């Protein structure tokens, strides 16, 4: 895992390692992760134009490992070249099945609702990054608790919670949604920020803390 | 309370030898026979 950062005006590479990891001494290993040539951070972009991929300048992103992966040579090699592909790999890659986004939001808690799609040309669509995490939360919420053919106790009792719209039913629904969202270890916490009623319609929203 | 009201002004009586004739007015207790209702259902909000 890693933290994101950006190059500030005339910040030296010594200064970053000292602020995040404490000891300045660690900058030496920290430059290999960002694959930098000797002018590790340089102010001017027309100087980055010298050989763009092997440098960082003012306004560019940087990668900051956690201290345990700082010394790992494999983490060094991977972070050297992958660069922005970090987030995608770290959140993982999967087949996209939100083909009919307008449609699956008309019949949730019913089956047969999702389907493969095609993007690009001649290849099934795929999803990655934060979109993948959303899609997976979405599918997990719209699936009943014991309906996947292996590893059951997956999904929700959202199909079971339909009731007289009195507030206790609404707190129950809130708690089920929060449990469902907090099931995945990748997510830190969820919390409600609004619940709202319109006769026979529930509405509400939840904030979820995704790890960096 | 056997009568609701009566106009005290409206008592007229005439006597003629052995014979008398009387007239008066009484407000009887009024009933309450019909009730109509207009019952409406509305949306409502409840919130966090």
């Amino acid at each position: 895992r890693f933290k994101k950062h950006v190059v500030q005006h005339e910040e030296t590479m010594q200064a970053i390692a000292q602020r995040y990891y404490g000891d300045v001494s660690y900058w030496i290993d920290l430059v290999e992760h960002n694959n930098l040539k000797y002018p590790y951070l340089v102010e001017t972009d027309e100087e980055k134009m010298k050989d763009p991929e092997r440098l960082a300048s003012t306004g560019d992103t940087l990668i900051i490992p956690i201290e345990s992966d700082l010394t790992d040579v494999s983490a060094k090699e991977i972070n050297s070249r992958d660069k922005d592909v970090l987030v995608e790999l770290a959140l993982g890659r999967d087949l996209n099945i939100t083909a009919d986004e307008k449609y699956f939001n008309e019949h949730g808690t019913s089956d047969n609702i999702l389907a493969f799609s095609t993007n690009g040309n001649g290849d099934l669509d795929t999803v990655k990054g934060i979109d993948n995490m959303k899609q997976q939360l979405q599918a997990r919420l719209l699936t009943p608790r014991g309906s996947l053919m292996l590893h059951p106790n997956y999904g929700s009792d959202l199909h079971n919670l339909f009731g007289l719209n009195i507030p206790e039913q609404a707190t129950l629904i809130e708690m089920e949604v929060l449990r469902t969202l907090t099931s995945d270890n990748r997510v830190k916490s969820a919390n409600l920020i609004d619940w709202k009623i319109q006769g026979n319609v529930y509405s509400g929203q939840f904030s979820v803390e995704i790890k960096s | 309370n056997e009568i609701q009201d009566f106009p005290a002004e409206d008592v007229q009586v005439i006597v003629e030898g052995n014979e008398a004739r009387i007239s008066m007015t009484v407000y009887p207790i009024r009933s309450f026979k019909k009730i109509s209702v207009s019952l409406v259902y509305k949306q409502q909000t409840l919130q966090a």
